[PDB]
RNA sequence: UACCCGCAGAAGAAGCACCGGCUAACUCCGUGCCAGCAGCCGCGGUAAUACGGAGGGUGCAAGCGUUAAUCGGAAUUACUGGGCGUAAAGCGCACGCAGGCGGUUUGUUAAGUCAGAUGUGAAAUCCCCGGGCUCAACCUGGGAACUGCAUCUGAUACUGG
RNA sequence: UUAGCUAGUAGGUGGGGUAACGGCUCACCUAGGCGACGAUCCCUAGCUGGUCUGAGAGGAUGACCAGCCACACUGGAACU
């Protein structure tokens, strides 16, 4: 059965980039739209949009620069089989700080650098670079 | 009874005594309740060869700790110099 | 101008009706002590001719690696058929911590302080292919900044 | 593979056995040799290897190779085995040190003298 | 204000005593997985109001018996 | 704890002059410097990468007369300190007492300077110091003893010292026979033919 | 006693392992699958850089080799960090209790998680900056670290009720 | 290639006992209590701060120093 919608979202993004798709569509969720918002303000996806009322569908407009895809490595970190939680002083720097790590803190979900600035840790949802 | 004494903690022929608050039954270099200072018997000039935490030492004497003969002389020296 | 290094020379064979024919293969790497490096694999019946073919093949099909002042720019890992390779930047004066073919290709490629490690098979041809593969897909701060459309200060 | 499986049954290590069990984690062991004989080596080589069957002081009965050229070893001699197999003999796993309690050193040896127990020749 | 624990009641057959299972959630020391670990405790239950499957709240007190050092303070979710 | 064999043999094996002699005479007039020692010296065998790293390490060790145990301790200390490992190791090596005595020209060779230090003829900050491996710090003034100040070899070495380049991190007064170590020598002051990065990767396998 | 001063004289003071490849360092003579070497691949069967001796060289040095034992290399029990078509590896197939995991929205709780504070984590040892034995080993001042546990207050995005 | 273990055994009332709580002990009543998150049985082992190694996570280890426990020819028992 489908037991990890966030991983499914990351997988749709990765496959669409590999297959040179302009946009991808998936069933929405408040956490998916939140990660999508983080990616848009960090310049990984062009724009996100959610339509529908009873079964809302989120559509992500992918981004391409110089022919090739922008996101070249995206992976789920805390997966249902093994959860990962890290304190603020030991947060990881993905690709020496050039990449980002989507971390879910108490004050919403934000990037690792923002979490370090704000001084609080949380659950590490995924790395994206 | 609780005492304040010297712990021989140093190399051969160059002693260095740690002024510790220890239960008198225990060994010299062994168990102690709180460390309250040091005493270097062979120290040269320009460096403090003795430092005592007189506040804690006074607190322990108020708590009932006795004082050794050498510890008494060292407190006398510290209070005379300072 | 370019520095050329010979990595490994071995004798390959080939059996024919007459008997065994022994040939030589030469794996060399060339580079400009900066971002340009390239490897060549030549084969002939004699070792001078083999090394010469290797140098000509190495001087062509080179790539530009966006390296830092004297080191890499982030931990990167590469793979080519049997050698999972991982390498990361190091502080000044620690040297090239690498083994076999990796040491030669890094040294010629201009990096000076790097911690490296080779997993899987440590076959020289495969590790020198995997090393330049990782180096080729190593992102730079300006490239990722221009790619995502943000300033280099915004990404740090 | 799966973390759940590893929680239910942890990763078993691989206990390595010693290739010199008769020493019992001691650097050398004294023994008295019950037999002194020769034997032939394995497939590539051919010789008459000088070996002795020794009874160790801990009860074990093992064979040991007598290094060097020539030896005065006969039955009821107290020697010292030290470990280290010879690749090319089946079942010989130990070497007898030359120069300990009865086994004299190899005569006319001028190089690698320490390994066979010979005093320095005075000039 | 005072240290207190909660847990399911797994047994109540003996008079004036019940067995309480505290269920903590600890990370595994090596593999990092969060697993449920239970700890059965013998708890003094005056008046015997507790039954099978009711979550209770216990506090540690002086030793009532060989295996009883905890006692309950109230009972919530008394349903069958 | 000191090498007592032929000095020029080491220089021949390393290929270059390791300054193991005073420098009054031409090196070529005493040895076949371009040729490795021994019977099979004419041949130039192809040296392995481990070989070139080991040769550089031995080259430096023979230059400064240090042994392996002391050198490895120096490397551990250098690796422990902050900054560039190679510069720290070269600085630590350059901070030795006898080495500083040679740089100041009191001793013609480093071996002569070492014998000078060991034979109670040097004083660091007025106190007699006898240990050859003594690390000197910035702003330290070193001088010969009053009794040993009349030795012919000392002035004979001071005149020879003028032929070589003058260290920019020292201040020597040849009349009173005293110097002043004001700072640890930067790599740019050191000879650039030593590839210290080979040693720092040879020892960190 | 440490330490210092004076006296005579280069005297009273260098050995061990290795040199076919791994592995830095090569030739000659005796022996002919014998004697023998060896940690692995492997030498020696009458032209051995692989045995034994000599000369030369290489590495260490008041030590040098060999053995025993642990870790590393070994990503060769892989949590970080491996695989299962043919190299070792998908149970012959299915149902299913305990167990692991779970679509999407709102409210409540705060157990898991995160932040802060307090108590504690003995001294020594490890690490940082200094000080004392001529230096070093050694001793020592102060700090950091002891990644943990308990309590109080708060955050509620994710997991759990 | 140890799946069942336990009758003072688990709990209650009361008496005795300990410096002190307590099946620590005794009389009666209840038939319980431990166990797949490994009880019971077998082999090995003093435990810790730490030590060696490793980049780290780990692996191995507990000699010197220091903390705790246990033992004094072997097996018990009390007295001050």
């Amino acid at each position: 059965s489908m037991q990890d919608p966030i991983a499914d979202m990351l997988t749709r993004i990765r496959n669409g980039q590999a297959a040179n798709k302009a946009a991808v569509t998936m069933p929405s969720s408040k956490l998916k739209v939140a990660i999508a918002n983080v990616l848009k303000e960090e310049g990984f996806i062009e724009d996100f949009k959610v339509e529908g009322d009873t079964k809302p569908e989120l559509e992500l407009t992918l981004k391409y620069f110089q022919g090739k895809a922008v996101v070249e490595s995206i992976q789920r970190v805390s997966r249902p089989g093994l959860r990962i939680y890290k304190r603020k002083d030991e947060l990881p720097k993905v690709m020496a700080g050039l990449g980002i790590a989507v971390v879910s803190t108490s004050k919403g979900v934000m990037t690792d650098r923002a979490a370090r600035q704000a001084g609080l840790g949380g659950e590490i949802i995924c790395y994206v670079a | 009874m609780v005492t304040i004494r010297l712990a021989r903690h140093g190399a051969k022929k160059r002693p260095f005594y740690q002024v510790v608050v220890a239960d008198s039954r225990n060994a010299r270099n062994g168990r102690f309740i709180e460390r309250v200072g040091f005493f270097n018997p062979i120290a040269s000039e320009k460096e403090e060869g003795t430092r005592l935490d007189l506040d804690r030492i006074a607190h322990w004497v108020g708590q009932g700790a006795t004082i050794s003969d050498r510890v008494a002389a060292l407190i006398k020296e510290v209070n005379k110099a300072a | 101008e370019l520095q050329e290094k010979l990595i490994a020379v071995n004798r390959v064979s080939k059996t024919v009706k007459g008997g065994r024919i022994f040939s030589f293969t030469a794996l060399t790497v060339v580079g400009d002590g900066n971002g340009r490096v390239g490897f060549g694999y030549g084969k002939a019946r004699e070792v001078p001719a083999a090394i010469q073919k290797a140098m000509e093949k190495a001087r062509r099909n080179m790539i530009n690696v966006a390296l830092n002042n004297g080191t890499l720019q982030h931990p990167v890992k590469g793979v080519h058929t049997g050698s999972r390779v991982f390498m990361q930047p190091a502080s000044e004066g620690t040297g090239i911590i690498a083994g076999g073919a990796m040491r030669a290709v890094l040294e010629v490629a201009g990096v000076h302080n790097v911690l490296a490690k080779a997993y899987g098979s440590t076959n020289p041809i495969n590790v020198v292919r995997a090393t330049i593969d990782g180096l080729e897909n190593m992102n730079s701060p300006e490239m990722v900044a221009a790619k995502r459309g943000k300033s280099v200060e915004e990404i740090l | 593979a799966t973390v759940n499986q590893l929680v239910r049954k942890p990763r078993a290590r691989k206990v390595a056995k010693s290739n010199v069990p008769a020493l019992e984690a001691c650097p050398q062991k004294r023994g008295v040799c019950t037999r002194v004989y020769t034997t032939t080596p394995k497939k590539p080589n051919s010789a008459l290897r000088k070996v002795c069957r020794v009874r160790l002081t801990n009860g074990f009965e093992v064979t040991s190779y007598i290094g060097g050229e020539g030896h005065n070893l006969q039955e009821h001699s107290v020697i010292l085995i030290r470990g280290g197999r010879v690749k090319d003999l089946p079942g010989v796993r130990y070497h007898t040190v030359r120069g300990a309690l009865d086994c004299s050193g190899v005569k006319d040896r001028k190089q690698a003298r320490s390994k066979y127990g010979v005093k320095r020749p005075k000039a | 204000k005072i240290r207190t624990l909660q847990g399911r009641v797994v047994s109540d057959k003996m008079e004036k005593s019940i067995v309480v299972a505290i269920e903590r959630f600890v990370k595994h020391p090596i593999y990092g997985k969060f697993i449920k670990r239970t700890t059965k405790l013998h708890v003094h239950d005056e008046n015997n109001e507790c039954g099978i499957g009711d979550v209770v709240e216990i506090r540690e007190c002086r030793p009532l018996s060989k295996t009883k050092s905890w006692t309950l303070v109230r009972v919530v979710e008394k349903a069958v | 704890a000191r090498y007592l064999g032929p000095k020029l043999k080491l220089s021949r094996r390393e290929g270059t002059d390791l300054f193991l002699k005073s420098g009054v005479r031409a090196i070529d007039t005493k040895c076949k410097i371009e040729q490795a020692p021994g019977q099979h010296g004419a041949r130039k065998p192809r040296l392995s990468d481990y070989g070139v790293q080991l040769r550089e390490k031995q080259k430096v060790r023979r230059i400064y007369g240090v042994l392996e145990r002391q050198f490895r301790n120096y490397y551990k200390e250098a690796a422990r300190l902050k900054g560039n490992t190679g510069e720290n190791l070269l600085a630590l090596l350059e901070g030795r007492l006898d080495n500083v005595v040679y740089r100041m020209g009191f001793g013609a060779t480093r071996a002569e300077a070492r014998q000078l230090v060991s034979h109670k003829a040097i004083m660091v900050n007025g106190r007699v110091v006898n240990i050859a491996s003594y690390q000197v710090s910035p702003n330290d003034v070193v001088s010969i003893r009053e009794k040993a100040k009349k030795q012919s070899r000392v002035k004979a070495a001071l005149e020879l010292a003028e032929q070589r380049e003058k260290p920019t991190w020292l201040e020597v007064d040849a009349g009173k026979m005293e110097g002043t170590f004001k700072r640890k020598p930067e790599r740019s002051d050191l000879s650039a033919d030593i590839n210290e990065h080979l040693i720092v990767e040879l020892y960190s396998k």
